[PDB]
């Protein structure tokens, strides 16, 4: 059911997304062990993901949340990095994409920092790095992230280190 | 997959120590997220 539509780098939708990606890079306390050492990205491509059935599933659940939270879905756009990106774009997020040992419990995790999501592109802690060179800091291999629409509704606030 | 705290639909991880770190979020239902954009990229080696 999924189709991918390529955005032109001249489209403002491309530019608005690229800017979100670039401006939310930060330094990480691991000094780059998991995600690599970098201040910015070379964006090679941005594609819009279109799936009718996955969209209606999202919008149906978004209405339920909104109605339980003073008509406020509390919808954000957030980053997600994962070895499962290909399964996610075809079949949607489920319990298989959960971070079972995450600090806030076994769920699906999203970041405001693109660089934080980048730490999981090759697996937890960056795994063993890119498939071709076994390098968590590979400057050659192509990486993929998702920029997702996420319904937070009433969110439990957990302060943390 | 676990459940959200009773009365909540998600968790917000808010860094209290690092000022420069933005928030992280968790949902416990797959249908509360839609993967809109697929971004292909390389990280770049600093100068
Ligand atoms: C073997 C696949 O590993 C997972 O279960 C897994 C774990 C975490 C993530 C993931 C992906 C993220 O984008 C992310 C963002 C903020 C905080 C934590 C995050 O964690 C993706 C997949
Ligand atoms: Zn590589």
């Amino acid at each position: 059911g999924t189709i991918l539509i390529d955005l032109s780098p001249d489209d403002k939708e491309f530019q608005s997304v690229e800017e979100e990606m670039q401006s939310t890079v930060r330094e990480h306390r691991d000094g780059g062990h998991a995600g690599g050492i970098f201040n910015r990205y070379n964006i090679l491509k941005i594609q819009k993901v279109c799936n009718k059935k996955l969209w209606e599933r999202y919008t149906h659940r978004r209405k339920e949340v909104s109605e339980e939270n003073h008509n406020h879905a509390n919808e954000r756009m957030l980053f997600h990095g994962s070895p499962f990106v290909n399964a996610i774009i075809h079949k949607g997020f489920d319990e298989r994409h959960a971070y079972i040992g995450g600090m806030f419990g076994a769920g699906i995790y999203f970041a405001e920092n693109s660089s934080k999501s980048n730490q999981y592109v090759y697996g937890i802690g960056g795994g063993t790095g890119c498939p071709v060179h076994k390098d968590r800091s590979c400057y050659i291999c192509h990486r993929q992230l998702l920029f997702c629409r996420v319904t937070l509704g009433k969110s439990f606030l957990q302060f943390s280190a | 997959m676990a459940h959200s705290p009773p009365g909540h639909h998600s968790v917000t991880g808010r860094p209290s120590v690092n000022g420069l770190a933005l928030a992280e979020y968790v949902i416990y239902r797959g249908e509360q997220a839609y993967p809109e954009y697929l971004i292909t990229y390389q990280i770049m080696r600093p100068e």
